[PDB]
RNA sequence: GAAAUUGUUGAAAGGGAAGGGCAUUUGAUCAGACA
RNA sequence: GGAAUACUGCCAGCUGGGACUGAGGACUGCGACGUAAGUCAAGGAUGCUGGCAUAAUGGUUAUAUGCCGCCCGUCUUGAAA
RNA sequence: AAAUAUGUAAGAAGUCCUUGUUACUUAAUUGAACGUGGACAUUUGAAUGAAGAGCUUUUAGUGGGCCAUUUUUGGUAAGCAGAACUGGCGAUGCGGGAUGAACCGAACGUAGAGUUAAGGUGCCGGAAUACACGCUCAUCAGACACCACAAAAGGUGUUAG
RNA sequence: GCCCUGAAAAUGGAUGGCGCUCAAGCGUGUUACCUAUACUCUACCGUCAGGGUUGAUAUGAUGCCCUGACGAGUAGGCAGG
RNA sequence: GGUUGCGGCCAUAUCUACCAGAAAGCACCGUUUCCCGUCCGAUCAACUGUAGUUAAGCUGGUAAGAGCCUGACCGAGUAGUGUAGUGGGUGACCAUACGCGAAACUCAGGUGCUGCAAUCU
């Protein structure tokens, strides 16, 4: 009959990476979190306590929790028509901090200085990112560079 | 044909008149929809709305509800509105003047009222009184306290209170609401 | 007889019909399950900023 | 793919950083209009270098016109194309007054002889086989007799009315 | 109509502004026995660049 | 126009700025389609054959 | 004193069923409107 | 050397034949032409002429003709079965 | 180690400054959380769209399904049995495939003019017994997807290589 | 490549039928032409929607007027009759 | 720069074979009363820093070395794949159209970077 248990399928899921097994780097545990970070979810199939079901693998959420030796993370699963709200409590280890929102805040900082480098200098600001423009009209010389003409080549075989 | 991106022939679901058939209300109605078409004032456009507004809808405001939003600061002197009925709250001693405009006001309401110098006003005068609205305060009903809401959204966990009829222990208390029965609900 | 076992068939256009709703978020979540300790401090800390914002109105 | 034309297609890779002023490559493709003209070229060099179209861009687009239209040629053609079973080379002659129509009733022959549709044929060389007696193939070879004459014999013209009140006759 | 052309600042705001044009079938016809294909295989549709005036035309 | 005989004068290719604005034709009936393309021809304001929209050309449309 | 169903009389059509839809010829029949 | 033509495209260039439609019902709008008074093809047909004033046009009906049309109800994935 | 598919982010619930609250926490007025006061508006932080968004209550029918392309399991197979995504039939007529639940085209208020789709234009039957270049002669020729089947193997018939 | 052999079933019979042989057959190209409940323009019906209008001294305020979009349907819901 | 103590990244750090290392540090090394541990003072514990040495650890350098790391229009726009058609084919399968695009291969270049503290010709 089926079988379904809380790791069923998970063979290469929680597998360790080529020649990456062992004890774990000791800088995932100096890393700190506070409640509002995003982080990513990765199960470490070494550490099997305070284990992410392999539904959230790959998942990114919320901290809303901080606690002893892990954090408690919120993810929206989608079920039916519809989201619920699950929170998850998971070890460090399992865990990492999400660079999806570093271009943001990057692009904030950056967007607040030329905001202010030029009200400062004369307004005339255009600070939305624009997505890839059609490019413009450009001339291409000839001179070392004639056109060299190809043709379709025959059929052969070597085997 | 066309790939239809919304339904279609939707009815907008707000009502268009009172689902009453009195001839007063009906009348009032005339007022304010002529008020509403033609003073650009925000407040006669929200009376006109409440007057289609169902029983429910248009749950009752206590006079001792009333004398709390003239505590407010400020707002001493405004006028309440209530499209709705007023009524009686023998809780509060000391209620105070002011102009409470409404469409039914309980006996002991309007009394409470009148005892301490104020008016009652049946919303066409406060129509003649002023017609921007202005100088107006309208206050609304305790919606959700009606009985009927404890049973909304029943279900596990949800703490809501069962449809039942005669209660008491023996009633819906033992499996499926305790540790010690099977489980809690 | 045997009859036809499982599919999901046709269960998307469902679920579309009427949504997949976005999550629905707000400015100020639950503390639900929360530290203890945490919520036990915050409580007697935030009484404090309460009262002594109190006394800025005295 | 229609009634053809011939154009002077050229393309170059983007240009980079570390690379401004790629080498630049022609082809001479032989289509209807413009647009599959771009689309061949852009066929044939992903089949030569490493570009696509994406990271590749047209220079330029020149039809070319006949040198001589109105004097009767003997064309060499070389052609790659696909049977059913396998893939094969190829040499016809074709004569006739321009590459263009010679280009066009080559088609029509892999359409006719080996039921070649246009997707499944690669010209490889189209050119004017110059001093006769180069000139490799029968069918041709027969047109450059000299003092060339010939009959039409049994002639049909094409009646105009459902009835005819004579009697016809195919005398020419 | 210049700020359509010309791809102008306000071209969403523009654009938007236009009802979707409706046009009737062309008058020759499509050119091709059968649309459903690409243009560059003797369809009608896909990018069919300038030739795309040609149409719009037919069906105006 | 000149800028292309001043290029050909020149021995040089003259490359003229890819095209910025685009006009679409649904061409296509309404039914039988996929559900990707069924939004996009939405979002493009094309639900019906024949009608045509105005689209201003960069990677993201 | 309805219907099914039947006799008569009148009209009509009918080359292995009948009845139906759009349309008009033909026949029969009838309104309205002219002023 | 200097032309022409094809081809593709543009014109707020001119112009002919034919077909369907004529919603609206004082005025009001945007214009056009006029030096002007005016005028107009500019927010939906008017002018002139003739025919019957009737079964002429029209309804209904029967039949003929061209094309088309399987028995309804039901259960069912599926019925003219 | 792809392609397709798939989690999150793209701001006012944002970014900084100053410095209160606590019983948690720190060697520590250290920090954690929650605040007070202040600085910066819509090129306020990509695209396209939006006959608006959000929310609540109650109730029907249904809970035998089948088909197509693609992915795919069992089976020699099946108009067989069983899954995956989408589109459909069911519940739907209309034009095409003579015919036909499911293919193609296209989805229906009552109508005039026009144009087309898919499919056609010898005659049945509206529409070139059109133009053009080759191929094919069958004493069981062949003739349009789904589709109403044919294979190995052969031919000094003929065509082009 | 086309053609021919390989190629055997039961009522008489099917490229849909007649018939077609420089095709009315196969492969391919170019035009034109035919016609869907689809598309475009218009009238009319209805549904939904957004405006306007209680000013008497005449006739519906659920009304009157302007405008825009839309219209498939079993089981099933509702509505107006 | 060297070296040590604690480290981060965890082979460009590993592996094999040879050679070289000033000074300081590490090291090996002396001892068995004491705390301590063993079948064995080898390991472990204690004591000296005294009696000895760069032999080894350690550090570096060499090699058409193994491994490993990086790169490239090397292979390859290949394989695979998302979309399309009343495309081809008896089928198996296959071309074409608008896109996305590997792995092996081959060639070249590399062979630890660096944080805190003390020390040192
Ligand atoms: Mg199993
Ligand atoms: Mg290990
Ligand atoms: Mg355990
Ligand atoms: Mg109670
Ligand atoms: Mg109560
Ligand atoms: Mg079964
Ligand atoms: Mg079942
Ligand atoms: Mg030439
Ligand atoms: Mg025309
Ligand atoms: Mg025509
Ligand atoms: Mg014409
Ligand atoms: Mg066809
Ligand atoms: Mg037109
Ligand atoms: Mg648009
Ligand atoms: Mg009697
Ligand atoms: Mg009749
Ligand atoms: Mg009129
Ligand atoms: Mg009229
Ligand atoms: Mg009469
Ligand atoms: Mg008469
Ligand atoms: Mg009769
Ligand atoms: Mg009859
Ligand atoms: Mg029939
Ligand atoms: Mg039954
Ligand atoms: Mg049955
Ligand atoms: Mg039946
Ligand atoms: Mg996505
Ligand atoms: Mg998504
Ligand atoms: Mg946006
Ligand atoms: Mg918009
Ligand atoms: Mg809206
Ligand atoms: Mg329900
Ligand atoms: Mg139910
Ligand atoms: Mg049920
Ligand atoms: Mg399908
Ligand atoms: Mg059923
Ligand atoms: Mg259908
Ligand atoms: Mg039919
Ligand atoms: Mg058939
Ligand atoms: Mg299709
Ligand atoms: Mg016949
Ligand atoms: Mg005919
Ligand atoms: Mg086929
Ligand atoms: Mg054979
Ligand atoms: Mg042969
Ligand atoms: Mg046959
Ligand atoms: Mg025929
Ligand atoms: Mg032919
Ligand atoms: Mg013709
Ligand atoms: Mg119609
Ligand atoms: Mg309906
Ligand atoms: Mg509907
Ligand atoms: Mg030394
Ligand atoms: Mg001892
Ligand atoms: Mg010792
Ligand atoms: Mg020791
Ligand atoms: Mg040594
Ligand atoms: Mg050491
Ligand atoms: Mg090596
Ligand atoms: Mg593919
Ligand atoms: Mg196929
Ligand atoms: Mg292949």
């Amino acid at each position: 009959g089926k079988s379904h248990g809380y790791r069923s399928r998970t063979r290469y899921m929680f597998q360790r990476d080529f020649r990456k097994h062992g004890a774990v780097h000791l800088s995932t545990y100096l890393k700190v979190y506070k409640v509002g970070d995003i982080v990513d979810i990765k199960a470490n199939g070494s550490i099997q306590k305070g284990m992410p079901h392999k539904f959230y693998q790959g998942k990114t959420g919320v901290v809303y929790n901080v606690t002893k030796s892990s954090v408690g993370v919120i993810i929206n699963k989608m079920v039916g028509n519809r989201y619920l709200e699950k929170r998850l409590n998971l070890r460090v280890e399992h865990i990492k901090h999400s660079k999806c929102r570093q271009e943001f805040l990057e692009r904030v900082k950056a967007n607040a200085a030329k905001r202010a480098e030029a009200k400062a200098q004369g307004v005339a600001v255009q600070l939305k990112r624009q997505p890839a423009q059609p490019r413009e009209s450009r001339i291409v010389s000839t001179e070392g560079n004639v056109p060299q003409t190809l043709a379709p080549v025959p059929y052969e075989t070597f085997i | 044909g066309i790939d239809h991106t919304s339904k279609q022939h939707k009815r907008s679901g707000h009502r268009t008149a009172p689902k009453s058939d009195n001839v007063y209300l009906k009348l009032l109605v005339k007022l304010y929809t002529f008020l509403a078409r033609r003073t650009d004032a925000p407040f006669n456009k929200v009376v006109l709305k409440a007057l289609f507004l169902s029983k429910i809808n248009r749950p009752p405001v206590s006079v001792s509800r009333i004398a709390r939003a003239l505590k407010q600061e400020g707002a001493a002197n405004k006028t309440v509105v209530v499209v709705g009925t007023v009524t009686d709250d023998a809780r509060i001693f000391e209620f105070p003047k002011t102009t409470v405009a409404a469409l039914r006001f309980t006996a002991g309401a309007r009394a409470k009222i009148v005892k301490a110098g104020g008016e009652c006003i049946t919303l066409d005068q406060l129509a003649v009184r002023a017609p921007k609205g202005q100088n107006t305060l309208i206050l609304r009903g305790p919606r959700n306290s009606r009985e009927a809401v404890r049973h909304f959204g029943m279900g596990p966990h949800k703490g809501k209170a069962p449809r039942i009829l005669s209660t008491g222990r023996k009633f819906e208390r033992a499996r499926g609401r305790r540790r010690s029965k099977g489980f809690k609900v | 007889a045997k009859s036809k076992n499982h599919t999901a068939h046709n269960q998307t256009r469902k679920a579309h019909r009427n949504g997949i709703k976005k999550p629905k978020t707000y400015k100020y979540p639950s503390l639900k399950g929360v530290d203890p300790k945490f919520r036990r401090n915050h409580k007697h800390a935030l009484h404090g900023t309460a009262k002594a914002l109190a006394a800025a109105k005295k | 793919m229609a009634h053809f034309k011939e154009y002077q297609v050229i393309g170059r890779r983007l240009p980079t950083e570390s690379v401004p002023e790629p080498k630049l490559f022609r082809m001479r493709i032989f289509a209807s209009n413009e647009v599959i003209a771009k689309s061949r070229y852009w066929y044939f060099l992903q089949k030569l270098h490493k570009v696509k179209k994406a990271s590749g861009e047209i220079v330029s687009i020149n039809q070319i016109n006949e040198a001589h239209p109105t004097k009767v040629k003997n064309f060499g053609v070389w052609v790659r194309y696909d049977s059913r079973s396998g893939t094969h080379n190829m040499y016809k002659e074709i004569r006739d007054v321009s590459r263009v129509a010679a280009v066009e009733t080559l088609y029509q022959d892999m359409a006719a002889r080996h039921r070649a549709r246009f997707r499944s044929i690669h010209i490889l060389k189209v050119a004017e086989i110059e001093k006769t007696a180069d000139v490799k193939r029968q069918y041709v070879k027969q047109f450059l007799t000299k003092d060339l004459k010939f009959p039409l014999p049994h002639r049909v013209q094409k009646s105009t009315k459902t009835f005819s009140y004579k009697r016809p006759s195919t005398f020419y | 109509i210049h700020e359509i052309i010309t791809v102008g600042p306000h071209f969403k705001q523009a654009n938007n502004f236009l009802w979707p044009f409706k046009l009737s079938n062309p008058s020759g016809g499509w050119g091709v026995p059968r649309k459903f294909k690409h243009f560059i295989q003797g369809g009608s549709f896909g990018n069919r660049e300038e030739f795309i005036n040609k149409l719009v035309k037919s069906m105006n | 126009i000149q800028a292309k005989r001043d290029a050909k004068a020149a021995g040089s290719y003259y490359v003229e700025a890819q095209h910025k604005l685009v006009f679409v034709v649904r061409i296509k009936g309404i039914n039988k389609i996929p559900p990707k393309p069924r939004k996009v021809l939405q979002l493009l304001r094309l639900t019906r054959i024949n009608s045509g929209t105005f689209v201003k050309v960069t990677k993201a449309t």
